[PDB]
């Protein structure tokens, strides 16, 4: 029983620790992959921008 | 303000110098470790006849120059060389009066006990500084992400080290140093992007390779399944545009260059690699202090810079400790300046002030004083 | 060509100069002014204590003093780690602004040694007569 | 970000208790029992005062140091504004 | 020895002259310069209580000649030092003062509207175009108000 | 003994998945990241390719 008790209440903080900076790691992916967007869409106009300038 | 404004922090390494102020939130110099010597008699134009070159003029005007490095695998082995960049640092970079401001200066982890006297004996008689102290590299680096018990794997341009520190005394008997670093690392890069089917023929092809090293590489967890990967052939390749149109392509290597640092057997050398010797770093120290490491690999260095490092490293050492133990490795993002930004802090507290030795203490009892 | 904005700059300074001298003189009222408020709040929350008659009197004013003073000793204690945590907030923005300009005027903590003026009259007692502070000396007539 | 959560309890409540004490423990010794009771009659009036200076004496500082907040707390909102002054991103 | 210099040429013969009658009972046996020792004394005199460490330090501050003790001349050094920073703090201090006074509204500016006031309410005669003159002469970063640090250099020479 | 064996065991494999997709949220956070120093990285060089072919 007290074993059975005692890797149960380290398995339940472990769990609880390991659902905590999963919430951050997510919450920094969706951060990052929105920057992103906006860089890569903010490319494709200086690109264009440039083979205009370019040939002209 | 008198000395909160006034205190430097130089940071002396094997590959590049890091330098400032306390109080700043990183180096305001930065540059390299060199000290060149012409080889011909002549001049630039405007210039007169200069009997030394040092840092980038001495990178930039490298081939009519004898090129010196004054530290050795982070230990300083020319001391008329050092001087010099000393003297380069205050007077060129940080254009200070150094007879007015107090230094702290770093040394590496078992650094002779009598260099540590040669350096004061410089500091103090040959450039006058009002106080000055000596801190030890991973030591700052600790420090500066917060706590006082970690182990450091501290890894720049000629040594790797791993330094356990307990509130805040490295534990000697348990540091462990690794003469393979960035240096080391970029010339292996050299040789298998050559053997990629290329050549780095003019001086301008040498020194961009360092380039690449920093911009692509990347430090593969399951470097395994990643050979693998490269072969079915993803879009993992990356193409690099050189200084001219010469568009260089490195797919694969790009990984292969920082599994030396795991496999030294990639370099010929016999060396165990990083993880198992941040492990035995850990199993030379106590017992009771093991947990307490364990969670608390601190990483410093240009060279832990390559990405997913931390999660090979994470893995690597988990795999190697007992089940019932937490591994932690902090990794932050400016640790290329984690020794400089730790001593930036420690020189500019408020408690720092009661350590500094004095020309007070030193005239009265020589180099030894600051010896501890 | 301008020759005469001479006289505009030395406007404002003759200004500037009536200001100091004008702040000067404010400053020391709202100074003791300020203690008038000091002596006054002091003056009703312990008044002039009048010892009362002799036995339970005495005896009663002195266990409702003493409750009081471990009432008030906690008050002050907390008013000093209020400040304590203040003087501990502008410490970090008296850092916030160093590493972003440099050593800057007027820092809030200013770490004074005893002055010069002080040290002299201290040893030499009677016979210490330079009113120090900058004026320089160079012959007179 | 839930992880964090524990991080608070863990950090508020450890601060806040060291805190306690730290005050109880201080405040403590500052404190000398009212001992003095029925030893003499006339006592009373010398001991009385003693005590009124004392509480006198408290009562000064706490409002010195009062006051004190409050001139600091003037220090801030100009440090404050030196800073964001002193920001130019340029 | 340039700065004992420059620190002899800053004070006056009635500097030299009191200074050096502070030097004398600074140097007890009256060789020529105080010691860690002698120091000491005189601090405790003075109603401090220093330690080996900090003695040494404020030693070796004027100690060019590296002899571990002090003469008139670095003594004369370190007093300039002293008057300088004295005189610097005792300004500055005042001017901060000033500001909280020319603030109240504690915005911790000084907008046109209390620049005027506290012109005003100095004897002189002015006009609008005098306050407002001076507010466009003060405020450099051109936001209306005036800052500490603006209030500081504004300030910078009057009296 | 009994009951905080099989609440151990519930506790034990909402940890394992939590751990999961958190190695994936982590990993797919990671590669957006590094696409990105790449696309930033592309731009600082197609922008600054531009200023020079602009001035040219």
């Amino acid at each position: 029983m007290q074993m059975l008790k005692l890797d149960k209440e380290n398995a339940l903080d472990r769990a609880e620790q390991a659902e905590a900076d999963k919430k951050a790691a997510e919450d920094r992916s969706k951060q990052l992959e929105d920057e992103l967007v906006s860089l890569q869409k903010k490319l494709k106009g200086t690109e264009d921008e440039l083979d205009k300038y370019s040939e002209a | 303000d008198e000395d909160e404004t006034t205190a430097l922090v130089c940071d002396n390494g094997s590959g590049l110098v890091k330098a400032g102020f306390a109080g700043d939130d990183a180096p305001r110099a930065v540059f390299p470790s060199i000290v060149g010597r012409p080889r011909h008699q002549g001049v630039m134009v405007g210039m007169g006849q200069k009997d030394s070159y040092v840092g980038d003029e001495a990178q930039s005007k490298r081939g009519i120059l004898t090129l010196k490095y004054p530290i050795e695998h982070g230990i300083i082995t020319n001391w008329d060389d050092m001087e010099k960049i000393w003297h380069h640092t205050f007077y060129n970079e940080l254009r200070v009066a150094p007879e007015e401001h107090p230094t702290l200066l770093t040394e590496a982890p078992l650094n002779p006990k009598a260099n540590r006297e040669k350096m004061t004996q410089i500091m103090f008689e040959t450039f006058n500084v009002p106080a000055m102290y000596v801190a030890i590299q991973a030591v700052l680096s600790l420090y500066a992400s917060g706590r006082t018990t970690g182990i450091v794997l501290d890894s720049g341009d000629g040594v790797t080290h791993n330094v356990p520190i307990y509130e805040g005394y490295a534990l000697p008997h348990a540091i462990m140093r690794l003469d393979l670093a960035g240096r080391d690392l970029t010339d292996y890069l050299m040789k298998i992007l050559t053997e990629r089917g290329y050549s780095f023929v003019t001086t301008a092809e040498r020194e961009i390779v360092r380039d690449i090293k920093e911009k692509l590489c990347y430090v593969a967890l399951d470097f395994e399944n990643e050979m693998a990967t490269a072969a079915s052939s993803s879009s993992l390749e990356k193409s690099y545009e050189l200084p001219d149109g010469q568009v260089i392509t490195i797919g694969n290597e790009r990984f292969r260059c920082p599994e030396t640092l795991f496999q030294p057997s990639f370099i010929g050398m016999e060396s165990a690699g990083i993880h198992e010797t941040t492990y035995n770093s850990i199993m030379k120290c106590d017992i009771d202090i093991r947990k307490d490491l364990y969670a608390n690999n601190v990483m410093s260095g240009g060279t832990t810079m390559y990405p997913g490092i931390a999660d090979r490293m994470q893995k690597e050492i988990t795999a190697l400790a007992p089940s019932t133990m937490k591994i932690k490795i902090i990794a932050p993002p400016e640790r290329k300046y984690s020794v400089w930004i730790g001593g930036s802090i420690l020189a500019s507290l408020s408690t720092f002030q009661q350590m500094w030795i004095t020309k007070q203490e030193y005239d009265e009892a020589g180099p030894s004083i600051v010896h501890r | 060509e301008e020759k005469k904005r001479r006289a505009a700059t030395a406007r404002r300074q003759h200004l500037k100069s009536a200001m100091l001298q004008l702040a000067v003189t404010e400053i020391e009222k709202e100074a003791a002014a300020k203690e008038v408020e000091k002596q006054n709040y002091l003056a009703e929350h312990s008044p002039p204590l009048s010892l009362p008659g002799s036995m339970q009197e005495l005896q009663e004013l002195s266990k409702k003093l003493h409750a009081k003073i471990d009432s008030v000793d906690e008050e002050r204690y907390d008013t000093e780690v209020k400040l304590q945590k203040t003087i501990k907030e502008l410490e970090d923005l008296s850092q916030k602004l160093f590493d972003l300009r440099g050593k800057f005027k007027r820092p809030p903590l200013r770490r004074v040694r005893m002055s010069a003026d002080a040290m002299l009259r201290a040893l030499l007692g009677s016979k210490h007569k330079v009113n120090m502070d900058l004026r320089a000396n160079l012959k007179q007539v | 970000s839930y992880s964090s959560y524990l991080a608070k309890a863990d950090q508020k409540r450890g601060k806040k208790q060291t805190a306690r004490e730290t005050k109880k423990k201080v405040l403590a010794e500052r404190r000398k029992p009212l001992n003095i009771d029925h030893l003499n009659e006339d006592k009373l009036r010398d001991k009385a005062k003693e005590l009124w200076d004392w509480l006198y004496q408290l009562q000064t500082e706490k409002y010195d140091f009062a006051e004190q907040i409050k001139r600091k707390k003037y220090e801030i909102v100009t440090l404050r504004n030196r800073i964001d002054q002193a920001q130019k991103h340029s | 020895t340039d700065q004992q210099a420059e620190a002899r040429a800053f004070l006056s013969e009635e500097m030299i002259a009191e200074f050096k009658a502070a030097f004398d009972m600074f140097d007890a046996d009256g060789g020529g310069d105080i010691s860690t020792k002698e120091l000491g004394t005189v601090m405790r005199m003075l109603g401090q209580n220093p330690t080996k460490e900090e003695l040494d330090a404020i030693i070796e501050e004027v100690d060019e000649d590296g002899s571990g003790t002090i003469d008139f001349e670095e003594f004369l050094v370190m007093m300039v030092r002293q008057m300088k920073e004295d005189a610097k703090g005792k300004s500055e201090e005042e001017l901060a003062n000033c500001f909280r006074i020319f603030d109240k509204n504690a915005d911790g500016f000084i907008d046109i509207e209390e620049l005027g006031e506290i012109l005003r309410a100095t004897g002189e005669h002015v006009t609008e175009e005098d306050i407002e003159d001076l507010m466009k002469d003060s405020d450099k970063n051109n936001d209306g108000r005036i800052d500490f640090d603006e209030f500081l250099k504004m300030m910078e020479g009057v009296q």
